[PDB]
């Protein structure tokens, strides 16, 4: 069968998917997920979008206002809308897998709505494609990889420059803040291969 | 996080090893989700953070894969012109463009709603305004553009079969993490994977740039230029977080450096020891990292010598003496929570001097409070992630390295001072402070072990479980969040493939209206305490030999 999906959970409760095409084994996937952590992606899902103030409160509002000055909606919603079928699929499938278990808890609360949301008094809503995108940008592109402080450097560069003169405030922020290191331990030996670029350190763009 | 990855020349009883100890701070419920998926081309076991569709730990029976952060620099901030007179426009290539823009209304839950605005342009959003120079910033990502994309990349790398066709996967990973293979021949690799601007020439990437059309990227390098190596003649891959390759720059952020004094050197040294590794000792260098401390090994030379021409019963001596009798393992008393020597106390307080008589005093404030901290900063509750080597630290090592070190010291951090005086001044300060409140018995103090806490709220600070579902460890371990090992074709058993993880406190976080607690809501919180793991499988034969249960859905698209 192409509408089966067997799910098996193992001795410590990890579920695998049996399914044969992609809509059903994600839908398999999102399921689960919803049985197991509802409560947990429920705050998951408002802290990468900032509508976590809605339920929570005045404390939330700066935290709810930071996340959304830091993406832009729009330009995610249209690289969903160029995915082709195959891979629109994978999103999709999970979150109407995620839909399908939030059907039943709103339909039977007294039994399967997790504590939590007794607790903090709301309720599960249902997904989108877009919400499945969002969590992943929020927790691993926004966390692991949109650092920078290159404004806090300026301000330092400007104050080396008053205490040391032009010249040498620039050499003081490169022993500070420099920008490669030779003698840097690296993961791959220096036999193999070394980076080709060479960058300016003397902020020649001013 | 940290990742070593042993190839067929170093594995012993097998051909190839993964270890992986992904470090995203620690949660309740688990930071991570386990999960096996089997069809439609997929055929994988493995755990990822928040259950995204693809695994970010795991395996398919005939390769491997898992990562670390890359932090490489792919941010840049563009200053763009405003004008006065205009506004919501801002000058490009000779001609005032006007801004994207959007309103957003924050609805709050006993409260009014506030709405504001969020702004773009070409470059990006909008981070801060200076109307006083009429500046505004815009942050650059190189990845803009390219999230779903890199969300695919993570899933579809897990139908690859080997090198070639997980390398085409990388390429279209933009993040800047770093990605490891591992294979059932042996075969073992590593890309420094994402996407990097192509700067034009005399670009420093530490600081802003004009967006006026001049400073522009040009375009993205190529995935030729990413740092990346197969079947290294070293025979492994090690990586926690230090430099991917020579001469590669690291993340512009002010507290983060690649220099001579990196944390990878402990797992580098405990590689190198052995000639070939098994499965269990590539486990058992998670312990060990664990409990290592991070500066004895970079300043106890240092303390040797400036302590070398002191008599017996001078005090500093006796603190460097110490020093040198321990390992730098910490170890937790019988009381569960005092360590058993007190070198990381020691090398906390001679270093917090230090930093406060050289790199301190050399900058202005308030910027000098950036580099303080000794990095053993933490709280009751226990560092919210790993311990590393502060940056105030890091610039002190090129300071007492001499001319050994390869950067140049356009100031004196020891202001003229032989550094031998600063470092026995400093030890003076660390006696003076721990003598009196420990005494003068260096023999009997009992210094404060570090815990580790299990939080109800994420890394943003948002609850996601009620404030009482904390957990508590007493030893605090600088390891993965979660910890997953992969070994192919073991010559102990008929299996192509073992693997197995531990994902604390479990695999559900469901608790019932009536407050029953699901069955594995913390069946696996003793097992990570005490370096235990439990079986990961694949197979069908596998899952149905260990099944608890099934459930049979029906269901048409
Ligand atoms: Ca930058």
């Amino acid at each position: 069968s192409s509408s089966e999906i067997k799910i098996v959970r193992d001795e410590y409760g990890m579920p695998h998917i049996y399914a044969n095409d992609t809509w059903h084994l994600f839908y398999g996937y999102g399921y689960v997920v919803a049985q197991d952590r509802l409560f947990q992606m429920e705050m998951a899902r408002r802290s990468t979008q900032g509508t976590v103030a809605e339920v929570l409160g005045k404390d939330f509002v700066k935290f709810d206002k930071d996340i959304r000055r830091n993406y832009w909606p729009d330009a995610i919603r249209a690289q969903i809308a160029a995915l082709s079928p195959e891979d629109m699929s994978i999103l999709q499938g999970y979150a109407d897998g995620m839909n399908a278990w939030i059907d039943k808890v709103n339909t039977n609360p007294e039994t399967l709505l997790p504590k939590q949301f007794n607790t903090f008094g709301f309720t599960p809503k249902r997904w989108e494609p877009f919400d499945v995108a969002m969590i992943f940008v929020g927790t691993m592109a926004n966390r692991f990889s949109d650092s920078t402080s290159e404004i806090d450097n300026l301000a330092l560069l400007t104050a080396l420059k008053d205490k040391y003169g032009v010249s040498q405030g620039m050499a003081v922020f490169n022993q500070l803040k420099w920008l490669v290191n030779p003698s840097a331990p690296t993961t791959i030996a220096v036999q193999e291969s070394n980076y080709p670029l060479k960058f300016n350190q003397q902020n020649s763009q001013t | 996080s940290n990742m070593w990855v042993i190839g067929k020349s170093k594995a012993q009883d097998a051909k190839a090893i993964m270890v992986n100890g992904p470090q995203f701070g620690w949660y309740a419920p688990a930071y991570t989700y386990g999960i096996g998926l089997h069809g439609a081309g997929y055929d994988v076991t493995g755990n990822t953070p928040f259950a995204y569709p693809g695994l970010v730990f795991g395996h398919n029976g005939v390769i491997s894969w898992g990562s670390t952060a890359g932090f490489g620099d792919d941010v840049d901030i563009f200053a763009e012109r405003l004008s006065a007179e205009k506004p919501g426009y801002y000058l490009h290539n000779g001609k005032w463009v006007k801004m994207l823009s959007r309103e957003e209304t924050i609805t709050v839950k006993n409260g009014q709603a506030e709405t504001f605005t969020v702004w773009r342009t070409v470059h990006g959003n909008i981070l801060q305004t200076d109307q006083t120079t009429q500046t505004a910033y815009a942050k650059s990502r190189a990845w803009d553009g390219k999230e779903v994309a890199s969300l695919l990349a993570w899933t579809h790398q897990m139908k690859a079969k080997n090198w070639q066709q997980w390398t085409q996967q990388a390429a279209k990973q933009a993040l800047t993490i770093n990605w490891y293979y591992a294979d059932v021949n042996g075969n073992i690799g590593y890309v420094h994977t994402g996407a990097y601007p192509d700067r034009q020439s005399g670009h420093d990437p530490r600081l802003p740039v004009p967006g006026t059309g001049k400073w522009d990227w040009k375009g993205l390098l190529p995935f030729e230029m990413n740092p990346k190596v197969y079947n290294p003649q070293s025979g492994y891959i090690a990586n926690w977080n230090n430099s991917p390759q020579k001469d590669y720059p690291a993340s512009d952020l002010f507290a983060f450096l690649w220099g001579g004094a990196d944390r990878v050197t402990e797992i580098d040294r405990l590689l190198e020891q052995k000639p070939r590794l098994t499965a269990d000792q590539a486990w058992d260098v998670i312990r060990q990292t664990s409990r290592q401390d991070l500066n004895l090994r970079l300043f106890l030379p240092t303390l040797q010598a400036a302590t070398s021409g002191l008599t017996q019963s001078d005090p500093r001596r006796q603190l460097v003496e110490t020093l040198t009798r321990w390992d730098g393992i910490n170890l937790l008393n019988d009381d569960g929570k005092t360590w058993q020597q007190p070198g990381s106390a020691i090398l906390n307080v001679w270093l917090t001097s230090m930093l406060k008589r050289t790199v301190v005093a050399a900058v202005p404030m308030p910027f000098d409070k950036w580099y303080s901290a000794s990095g053993y900063e933490t709280t009751q509750d226990g560092p919210t992630g790993s311990l590393n080597i502060s940056v105030g630290a890091k610039i002190l090592y090129e300071a007492v390295q001499g001319d050994k070190s390869p950067i140049p010291q356009a100031v004196d951090l020891f202001a003229g001072k032989p550094q031998q005086e600063v470092v026995l001044a400093a030890l003076e300060d660390t006696w003076e402070t721990l003598s009196k409140r420990y005494g003068n018995n260096v023999s009997n103090w009992k210094t404060p072990a570090m815990a580790l806490t299990f939080r109800a709220n994420n890394f943003f600070g948002v609850p996601q479980a009620a404030a009482e579902e904390t957990r508590h460890q007493a030893e605090y371990q600088n390891r993965g969040t979660e910890n997953d090992m992969i070994v192919f074709s073991p010559t102990t058993s008929d299996r192509p493939v073992l693997a197995w993880d531990v994902v604390a406190p479990g695999q559900s976080g469901f608790i019932a209206p009536d407050g029953t607690v699901d069955k594995h809501y913390e069946d696996q919180l003793k097992m990570y305490e005490n370096f235990g793991r439990k079986s990961l499988w694949l197979t069908k034969q596998d899952v149905e030999a260990h099944k608890e249960s099934q459930e049979v859905l029906h269901v048409q698209r």
